[PDB]
RNA sequence: CAUCGGUUCUGGCGGGGGGAUAAAGGCCCAGGGAAUGUGGCUCCUCCGGGAGUGUUAUAGCCCUGGGUGUAAUACCCUCGCCGGGACCGAGGACCGCGCUCUGCAAGGAUGCUGGCGUAAUGGUCACCAGCGACCCGUCUUGAAACACGGACCAAGGAGUCAA
């Protein structure tokens, strides 16, 4: 859904003269951009808690990068999602670079593979897993495989499309 | 001269102050909450077909009779709630300085005796704003910036901004909320990209 | 309202003209009523009498007002808290606004309506934020 | 007869505001930040931050 | 079916306006209905959503159950 | 063609600020750990390679903290500078606001040069080409359709006068 970046966003009740100081609660967030991260922060609190936004407040929004954007890892993300039945789970696993490439990928695959929009997706759970055995789905366990080879057969050749006309066949071998 | 060099220092001074503030709080373990913005700026994106009295009365009242006619509007209750009514026809967030001084540079015109003259001098800003210590352009945009005390006379002295369509367009679905992924609604420190765009 | 008695206060309310009062009608005594359109409406005193008052109500008809006289017993009429939040202003204002022009400086002499919060610091100490799912943990057991 | 850009022509800019001049001269625009050693965020922050 | 030597008449898929509108007004008095239908309805409809729950899938589902473990313990003792 | 003004499109360059004073990352320092286990050792062998062992060895990797470091870069905001192009020149002594003040880009285009001085520009008509374009009245009703009138042309032809 976009370009995304994670957001930690804290949020909390107004403090009244019954409770001078409210309690915090703090969400990782996958939006586009701050003002859909508040929003999706006062939606899925208005879900959990007697907080909305005309009654509280954003008490922080932070960048949350990623520690190492340049090694690979492998992501579980356990989801629900709304179709015509109803709610369903998900795990779901994708090897990325980063959690924000992975929630990326897992709404394209989503939206890929059952019509399943933003707007009808959760995202409960994103974690890395640490070990190989912690892998389980055939794709990706034949990607983490002892010394994984393999060539690349019937490669198009990359040709411009202002140039029409070609004077020789194109190979697929390279 | 003088007026401007303080202006300057004042909003340098403020910016560092905010800066120095979260740094502050964020060393110490905690979080400084910024101030709510007083000022946004609302841009009609809609045109004038169809559309419902009561929404219809709130547009004429923030003088937005033209499709991308902006205004300077100072936050409170009761214009949020007209700006709520009248968010599926509009566009509105928090302007920064170079968006305000741009702005009232390129497009600022005022209402002398009902007539919309340009903002050439600041002779005609000292005879229709002196009274409030408004004498220059300088003057006029701090006073805009900073929601004064005359706020409220600035802005009406200010005819509504007639700015052009954006340069690169609106999003593939414009007459939906921002949050949606259309233009609508508030956009908050977004809205500098738009004016850039549009003015 | 409950049956049985009326309460012998509505009876010690002195009344006089000009003042601002609603029309509720007691179901319990007959006498003194207004139509049933005129019920639960404010108006404006403008004869007292020995034992009813009269309002003048403004009725609505086709694209028009037209002003109404009603004589309604002082039973079915209470005195209205509309312009309470305008006499009490009115008192306080021109106290503070005569203890401002003695003291030097200038007050806020206009109500504000609801301006945007200022900036402020929050302290985690002993309020450490708690991370919340879109769906809670203990639900999902 | 004409409406001129303050943006664009520089006497304009120059009458409408007399400072003008000055801030292109002075370079305000182009304001370094006060120097000092900037002090590490604290453990606590980056522990929040994250946070699972 | 002899269809590959011998096609029968095409099915249009070009649609017409009149068809459009009244498939169009059907679909909004069909709406109309299920709303009808839906405020008289008296069958039972529980409060409570069941829960999805966890999938058996996911790897960390023991540490999950641990969190749960001394979250509902420092409850009970706080409480 | 040059120098300008107004509007606008597009390209490049020099800075400043912010965040976890980006996150990384490189080079060092101090710990800990594991396998898609490196070297070594052992056992099978088609001796091509596999299997077992353990934590760096004759490869390396991950995690934590520290120094360089106020590192760089990405992203966002912002201050300017330099090009390339298009369209437009309204007004007609001075006045005004100004500035870089002998003058000027400052209340709206001037300077230089060339060819021609006539159907060359321009216009009208006929035709072709690209795009657009249902037959007029009247009536109906909310409207359309239906229906009614129209072969063509010239002249005549329908809210007037009195009280």
């Amino acid at each position: 859904m976009g370009r995304l970046q994670e957001y930690q966003v804290i949020g909390r009740h107004l403090p009244t003269e019954a409770n001078p100081n409210p309690a915090l609660y703090r969400m990782r967030i996958f939006a586009p951009n701050e003002v859909v991260a508040k929003s999706r922060f006062w939606y899925f609190l208005r879900g959990l808690k007697k907080v909305k936004k005309a009654t509280g407040e954003i008490v922080s929004v932070n960048v949350i990068s990623e520690k190492h954007p340049l090694k690979v890892k492998n992501f579980g993300i356990w989801l629900r999602y709304d179709s015509r039945s109803g709610t369903h789970n998900m795990y779901k696993e994708y090897r990325e670079t980063s959690r924000v490439a992975a929630v990326e990928a897992m709404y394209a695959d989503m939206a890929a593979r059952h019509r399943a929009r933003f707007r009808s997706i959760h995202i409960l759970k994103v974690v890395e897993l640490e070990k190989t055995e912690d892998v389980k789905r055939p794709y990706i366990k034949q990607l983490v495989a002892k010394n994984l080879s393999f060539p690349l057969p019937h490669r198009v050749p990359k040709i411009s499309t202002k140039k029409i006309f070609s004077a020789k066949r194109p190979s697929t071998f390279s | 001269f003088k007026r401007a060099e303080k202006y300057v220092k004042e909003y340098r001074e403020q910016e560092r102050e905010k800066i120095r503030l979260a740094r502050i709080a964020k060393q110490q373990g905690s979080f400084h909450i910024p101030a709510e913005a007083k000022l946004v700026f609302v841009i009609r994106i809609k045109g004038i077909n169809k559309i419902p009295p009561k929404p219809r009365k709130i547009l004429q009242l923030l003088r937005l009779r033209q499709i991308n006619n902006g205004v300077f509007v100072k936050v409170t209750k009761a214009t949020a709630e007209m700006i709520k009514i009248v968010e599926p026809w509009v566009a509105y967030g928090y302007p920064n300085l170079k968006s305000v001084r741009e702005l009232i540079y390129k497009r600022g015109y005022g209402k002398v005796n009902g007539q919309r003259i340009p903002l050439t001098d600041n002779a005609i800003i000292e005879e229709n704003l002196g009274k409030y210590g408004i004498i220059c352009i300088e003057d006029l945009i701090h006073e805009i910036f900073t929601v004064g005390p005359n706020f409220k006379q600035a802005a009406n002295f200010l005819w509504p901004f007639k700015l052009s369509n954006p340069n690169g367009g609106f999003r593939p679905r414009k007459f939906k909320h921002f949050i949606e992924g259309g233009d609508l609604g508030n956009r908050e420190e977004h809205i500098n990209a738009l004016i850039r765009a549009m003015n | 309202r409950k049956h049985g008695q009326i309460p012998l206060s509505t009876y010690l309310r002195t009344y006089r003209v000009g003042d601002i009062v609603d029309i509720k009608v007691n179901g319990a005594v007959q006498k003194g009523m207004p139509h049933k359109f005129y019920h639960g409406k404010t108006g404006v005193v403008y004869n007292v009498t020995k034992s009813a008052v009269g309002v003048i109500v403004y009725k609505r008809v086709k694209h028009r007002y037209i002003e109404k006289r009603i004589n309604v017993r002082i039973e079915h009429v209470k005195p209205s808290r509309s312009r309470e939040d305008f006499l009490r202003r009115v008192k306080e204002n021109a106290e503070l606004k005569k203890k401002a022009k003695a003291e030097g400086v200038p007050v806020q002499l206009k109500r504000q309506p609801a301006m945007p919060r200022e900036a402020h610091t929050v302290s985690i100490a002993d309020n450490k934020p708690v991370t919340l799912a879109p769906v809670a943990y203990e639900t999902t057991i | 007869v004409q409406k001129k850009n303050p943006l664009r022509n520089k006497q304009i800019m120059l009458r409408l505001n007399p400072y003008a001049s000055t801030f292109a001269k002075e370079k305000l625009g182009e304001v370094k930040a006060e120097e000092g050693k900037p002090p590490k965020v604290p453990a606590s922050f980056k522990e929040l931050l994250h946070e699972a | 079916a002899g269809t590959i030597n011998k096609p029968k008449k095409p099915t249009s898929k070009r649609k017409t306006t009149r068809l459009r509108a009244k498939i169009s007004k059907r679909a909004a008095e069909k709406k109309r209905k299920e709303r009808k239908l839906a405020r008289k309805n008296p069958e039972w409809r529980s409060k409570l959503k069941k829960d999805p729950g966890i999938p058996n899938l996911f790897p960390y589902k023991e540490r999950l159950l641990q969190q749960i473990e001394e979250e509902r313990i420092r409850r009970k003792e706080e409480l």
